[PDB]
Formats: structure tokens, C-alpha cells, sequence
């Protein structure tokens, strides 16, 4: 037999992740949130490591 | 600064602090967790294929 | 007589992923960092009068300061690099920096 | 019926070393320690004028503060001490300090 198969989107042949697996499951990326609204536009939280 | 087609395939939100108003400071508190491993394939000895 | 052989997991990598659903933390040998002192004080009659009964305690307002590390992840990575990365063809490597060879 | 036996690796130690070519690190639950605030300011016309558009950010000039630990090393040591150190002849041991026995 020969043909095409589609395991669907529910197919995950492994545990954990394959994207920043060492990154703390709480540590966020470079996000630029907002300061509890009011009159404070934008707000940066990151790091300059070059 | 830049915008990205950020997404998450093998991960979901384990702890979602705020529903809406998420992108605010109190939102970064959200945590992630890997999706349960799900293997998919042809049964043993191809039972049921015939 | 000890025939040569290789570790099956090395010859054919079976990357099934890593079981790290739970986060791993390392806590100070104290169980809470010391940096500030409290002061059990009584209310009423004023704004809150000192206790006088000895002073300078240690109480951390919040949880314990901890560092995270994906344990299971590391072991997996260390395994690979030490069993397959260092054995890759010389063509995929490069001489280190500032080193007589 | 469950004949007695011992773990081969315990009876005869096969110290093949430890695969720790890669360093293991534990990073803060933040991914960068917060302690100072920046300030996006414009140049020209002066030395650099404030932004006014909200203030007090958080940016770490450099890498993330991490603590190292030779994972693979620990496991090896914990194995030995718990399987051969605690079983050494009493003659090689010494009563703890300040303890009724």
C-alpha cells in the first residue's frame, strides 16, 4: 500500500518543547507592556547584551 | 523594536493572570507548559487496516 | 575477548523530547534572603508604638527568591554534545581562538 | 522466592568519569534581574531631552545573572556516597559532633 497520511494537528511526537527549552517557564521575551494605563504610553522591559 | 509572527505550537498557557487587559504589566506573570506528547501511527501488525 | 560495540542511542538518535512539565528551583541555604528587619508594634493610643522588646528581626515580604533551571533538559543536551557533537567530522569543527595547534 | 543480589556498579566501581563538557546554568524566574530604570531620550537641541512619555523601565546592561552547577557531576557523587560511602566499615567512620549515641 502507498498513500498520503495526515496525523492532524494533534500530533506531537515528543515531550517538552523545541523552542527555548532552557528558558524559564515564566521568563517573558522582550515585551513592551503599558504602565497600568493612565497617561503612560508604552514601557520597555528587556536587556542590551551585545 | 519590531513586530514578529510570534506563536506557540508545543506550548500552552498554564497560568493566565488576566483575561483581556492581558498585554499589561500584570500579564507578563503568565507561565507556559509543554503540550502532552501524542504519538500517532499505524496499529500493531496493521490491525484494523483490513 | 570483549567484542567492540556502540551505544544504540548514540548510533541512532531517538529524540523523544524531554519530560520537564515541572519547573525546577534552587533556594538559598537560608530559605529566605535576609536584608531587612521588622518590628512587632502595638496599635491604638497612637499610630503604632514600638515594642522595645528586642529589635532587628528578619521577614521576607513575599515568596523565596529562587533561580530556575530545566534539569531534564540539560542532561539531554549534555548527552548529545558529549556523544555525538564532539565526534562529528573535523570538517564541521573550527580551531579555537588564540591557541597553538 | 526472590534470590538476593547486588548492583554490579556498586560491587565493582567503574569510574568512567562524567560527561559535563557543557556547563549548566540556572536563570532567575524573570530572565533578567530588575534594579534600575532606563529612559528613552531624544538627542539634538541639547545634551538629550527627556521623553516624558511615562518613565521607570527595566533594562539589564549585559547578560543574565546566572549560577553554575556541574549537574552530571553531582549525580555521580551522590551515587557513590549513598551506595558505597555509607556502607564503609565502621572503622573508617567517626561519631558526629554533640550527639548522644
Amino acid at each position: 500500500i502507498r498513500g498520503t497520511l495526515d496525523r492532524g494537528a494533534s500530533f506531537k511526537p515528543y515531550s517538552g518543547t523545541a523552542y527555548n527549552s532552557f528558558a524559564p517557564k515564566s521568563a517573558p521575551n522582550n515585551t513592551q507592556f503599558r504602565q497600568a494605563n493612565n497617561g503612560h504610553p508604552a514601557q520597555t522591559i528587556a536587556q542590551a547584551s551585545y | 523594536t519590531e513586530e514578529a509572527d510570534v506563536l506557540t505550537p508545543d506550548t500552552h498557557l498554564v497560568h493566565a493572570v488576566p483575561a483581556a487587559d492581558r498585554a499589561k504589566v500584570e500579564g507578563l506573570s503568565q507561565h507556559a507548559a509543554p503540550n502532552r506528547p501524542n504519538f500517532i501511527g499505524f496499529r500493531d501488525c496493521f490491525v484494523g487496516l483490513m | 575477548q570483549a567484542m567492540d560495540s556502540y551505544d544504540p542511542e548514540v548510533r541512532v538518535i531517538d529524540n523523544v523530547g524531554v519530560e520537564d512539565e515541572m519547573p525546577n528551583y534552587c533556594f538559598p541555604l537560608s530559605g529566605v534572603q535576609i536584608g531587612n528587619r521588622s518590628h512587632e508594634v502595638q496599635r491604638n493610643q497612637q499610630q503604632w508604638q514600638n515594642v522595645a522588646n528586642s529589635d532587628n528581626n528578619y521577614i521576607g515580604k513575599g515568596n523565596l527568591p529562587a533561580m530556575e533551571i530545566n534539569l531534564a533538559a540539560n542532561l539531554w543536551r549534555s548527552f548529545l554534545y558529549s556523544n555525538v557533537a564532539l565526534y562529528l567530522p573535523d570538517n564541521l569543527k573550527f580551531t579555537p581562538h588564540n591557541i597553538q595547534l
